[PDB]
This record gives C-alpha cells, sequence and structure tokens, in this order.
C-alpha cells in the first residue's frame, strides 16, 4: 500500500533514484498531451528546474482527484544552485499544505535510499 | 528526410566529406534536453565586471600578507583550470557531439569558462598588487603538484577517442576545482570577502550544468556500447577519478599547508567527486565521514541544505 507518484526528465536522476527504493513507484509521463489519474495516497518525488515545479508535475497536481492523496513531497536538485536548490519540495509543500520529507541530489547516495525508505514507512504510519 | 542524407558541416570537416552539409534546425530539435540547457546557460549570461568587488577591501585588507598571497595563488591555480577547459577541452567536444545544438552548448561553455578564468584577473585588480598577482604567475608555473592535473587530462581531450575525452570535459567542472572553492566559502562563513563568494555561486551555476551536460551526453554514448565495452570505460573512469583523486590531494596539503584547511577542502572535493560520479550514472562509494564539512561553509555553497489552485 506504500506507493509513490514521481516525474523525471530525459536525463533519468529521479527515475533511478526511485527504483533503488522499496516503495511501488508511478511515472507522470514527459508528454504533455498525456495525463495520469492516481487512486490511492503516494509520496510525490520531483527534481527542480528554474518556474522550479516541472510543468508535468503542475499540471498533475492541477487535477483536484490527484493531489487530495499526497501525503507529502520528497524533492532533488544540485546544492550548486545555491537559494534554489530542491526548492520544488518547498513550492509544492505551501501549494498542497502538505509536508516536505525530504531533499536529495541526482541519483542519489547509499544514506538517501536508507533514509527515504524510512519516511516513506514512518508517513504511511502516521 | 533531408536530415539522414546529410552531415552537420564539423562531421563534414573531420569525419566525412562525402555527404552534402545540414544547416543547424531549432524548430525540429531531437533532444529537448538541448533546449533546456542551452535556454538556461544564455539566460545565466553574465559578467563579473558587474559584480562590485571593492566592498570586499575592508574584509581584504585585514587579512595578513599569509592569506592574501594563498587567496591570489588559489584563484590563479583555478585561473589555470579554467583556460585549459577553455581553449581546449569545452572545444574539443563540439566535433564528438550526438545532435546539432550539443555543438552550439560547448561553444557557449568554452566562451564562459572564459569569463570565469576572466572574472579572478578583476577581483585582483580591485584586492591585490602588481607583485601578489606575479608572484602568483610564479608559483603556478612552477608548482609541480599544481601542474600535473591539467598535464594528466590534456591528452585525452588531443587523442581519439571521444568518450575519454568526455569524461575529462566531464572531470574538470566535476570535481577538479573545489579543492580551491574551498577557500571564498571557508572566509565568507567568517564575514571576510562576501562579494568575491558572490562571483563564486556565479561560476558554480554554470559549472554544475557544464558537468551535468557532459555526464549525460556520456551515458547516452556509453548504452550503446556491449556489456563488456561498459564495464571496461566504467573501470577507465575509477582508474582516472582515482588518479586525480590523488594528485589533487598532493596539491591540497602543499597549497594550504600551514593554513590547515587541506583535510575540509579534501573532504568538499570527494563530496563534489561523488556527484562527478552519479552526473555520468555511476554510484557514490564515499562515506558520510569523508564527504563532511562544516554547516557554516555549506551554508555558503547552499543555505537551503500554470498553477490552477
Ligand atoms: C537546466 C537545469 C536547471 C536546473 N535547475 C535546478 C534548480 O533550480 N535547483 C536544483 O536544485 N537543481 C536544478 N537542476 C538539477 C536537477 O534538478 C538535477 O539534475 C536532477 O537530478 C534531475 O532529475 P531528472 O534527471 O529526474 O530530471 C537543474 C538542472 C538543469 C539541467
Amino acid at each position: 500500500k506504500e506507493l509513490i507518484v514521481y516525474f523525471s526528465t530525459q536525463s533519468n536522476n529521479t527515475h533511478r533514484f526511485v527504483q533503488k527504493l522499496d516503495a511501488e513507484s508511478i511515472r507522470i509521463p514527459i508528454d504533455e498531451e498525456e495525463r495520469i489519474k492516481v487512486d490511492e495516497d503516494y509520496v510525490l518525488i520531483v527534481p527542480t528546474y528554474s518556474g522550479a515545479v516541472p510543468k508535468q508535475v503542475i499540471h498533475f497536481l492541477n487535477d483536484p482527484d490527484n493531489r487530495k492523496h499526497c501525503l507529502g513531497v520528497i524533492s532533488s536538485g544540485n546544492t550548486n544552485f545555491g537559494d534554489s536548490f530542491a526548492i520544488a519540495g518547498p513550492v509544492i509543500s505551501y501549494k498542497l499544505k502538505v509536508p516536505l520529507l525530504y531533499q536529495f541530489e541526482l541519483i542519489g547516495t547509499k544514506e538517501d535510499v536508507e533514509e527515504v525508505n524510512r519516511i516513506i514507512s514512518e508517513t504511511f504510519n502516521a | 528526410n533531408y536530415y539522414d542524407r546529410s552531415v552537420s558541416p564539423v562531421e563534414y570537416a573531420y569525419f566525412d566529406q562525402s555527404q552534402n552539409m545540414r544547416a543547424i534546425n531549432w524548430n525540429k530539435i531531437v533532444d529537448e534536453k538541448d533546449l533546456e540547457v542551452w535556454n538556461r546557460v544564455t539566460q545565466n549570461f553574465w559578467l563579473p565586471e558587474n559584480i562590485p568587488v571593492s566592498n570586499d577591501l575592508p574584509s581584504w585588507n585585514e587579512l595578513d600578507d599569509d592569506w592574501q598571497q594563498l587567496i591570489t595563488r588559489t584563484f590563479t591555480g583555478l585561473t589555470l583550470l579554467d583556460t585549459v577547459q577553455s581553449s581546449i577541452g569545452d572545444v574539443a567536444q563540439i566535433k564528438n557531439s550526438l545532435t546539432e545544438q550539443e555543438q552550439v552548448i560547448y561553444a557557449n561553455f568554452a566562451f564562459m569558462v572564459g569569463v570565469h578564468a576572466r572574472s579572478y584577473g578583476t577581483i585582483f585588480s580591485t584586492l591585490c598588487t602588481s607583485e601578489q598577482i606575479e608572484e602568483a604567475h610564479e608559483w603556478v608555473v612552477d608548482n609541480e603538484a599544481l601542474q600535473a592535473r591539467p598535464k594528466a587530462l590534456i591528452p585525452f581531450y588531443t587523442a581519439d577517442d571521444p568518450l575519454k575525452s568526455k569524461i575529462a570535459a566531464a572531470l574538470m567542472p566535476g570535481f577538479l576545482l573545489y579543492g580551491g572553492f574551498y577557500l571564498p566559502f571557508y572566509l565568507s562563513a567568517r564575514g571576510k570577502l562576501p562579494n568575491t563568494s558572490d562571483i563564486i555561486r556565479l561560476i558554480l551555476r554554470d559549472k554544475v550544468i557544464h558537468n551535468f551536460y557532459s555526464g549525460y551526453k556520456y551515458q547516452l554514448k556509453v548504452a550503446k556500447l556491449s556489456p563488456e565495452k561498459q564495464a571496461e570505460m566504467k573501470q577507465f573512469v575509477f582508474d582516472l577519478l582515482d588518479k586525480m583523486i590523488g594528485l589533487e590531494k598532493t596539491y591540497l596539503h602543499q597549497l594550504y599547508d600551514g593554513f590547515g584547511l587541506a583535510d575540509e577542502a579534501i573532504r568538499f572535493s570527494l563530496y563534489n567527486a561523488g556527484k562527478f560520479l552519479q552526473n555520468l550514472g555511476y554510484e557514490s562509494p564515499f562515506t558520510k565521514e569523508e564527504t563532511r564539512i562544516a554547516p557554516e561553509v555549506f551554508a555558503q555553497l547552499s543555505a537551503r541544505a500554470d498553477w490552477d489552485f
């Protein structure tokens, strides 16, 4: 019943991180002509591109049926962006009124996988 | 299709004169990621002559002649690395492009790394004497530990293996300069040379995308090779990273000798070595102990570490 909804561009950094996690995952389509419907609660995992939130994630969350099932957000990016590091998480947190659970870089480290696996378990029991 | 029966001019010039040349097409784009990167680096255009470094004079003047000389040498070290990547490294990538837009993006990289090198000159113009400036150039030329690093990457740029050239091109913005970038962040955590730190954050906002792009294009090419030749390329990456980590550790131990920074600077270096590996699609084998730096120093890098409703 642990579920992840994620977005990842052609570079597939977020995709590859999510595949290292235990929880089942559903991918938001890159093609803006395509949409998904999610009928179960989920943790959202998205990268940052600063329009800090990818347009395809806005389209996903713009469906009230989809955004009602969000149990919080994890955001990725690169610390070299400074004040812009992983700000997709905060922006989504404020819009949905849901907790920012974690922040990570590129395809994630061994530590990130352990902490996110734990935080997803604790988020679905809380 | 015109595209499949023609070559880019750079393909025509170096690899295949048998076909006619096609103009770049910005209306029909093979890879949308090229447009994302092109838009970002061009909209992020900046010049160091538009950052006021003269507000660093009060904090600069309070540093003794030991720290001043270290800043001038370190920055002159970074200038050399940028000069290598601008004159050799990034322009060498153009002919090995997968897409038409990639050729133009690497022309932007070459130019902008040139602006990075130039940014150190503007810092020196405002802060440093003629003597401090000239001493740093002598020191850079006569420092074998410093010279060894660029001397190890340059042959990959001039040789005929495009993937090893690509890994080298990713290694420069991804790893080699961070040991030096530690110093300005160290000082700006102590309220010293804060304007100088703004130029470094602008440089790194460019470096991060250079590293990502070269690593992304590396991954597209290795995916097409057999499992055997993929494992052989992974071997070369870690073998080269091992050699460059070795050379960098040696250099930093001499550079920071007496200032007691080397340890922290090397840990910062390996944090970015891990990021270099992730940008090429390999896991970071580095532990939290090997890559940890003081929060106050890391905060100088990043302080963070269509809608219908
Ligand atoms: C053009 C561009 C802009 C980016 N902007 C940001 C940013 O503002 N903040 C951040 O933390 N990371 C930023 N990143 C880094 C990406 O979020 C990071 O590479 C991420 O791992 C990509 O995930 P994906 O491969 O799933 O798309 C940017 C990367 C690119 C290429």
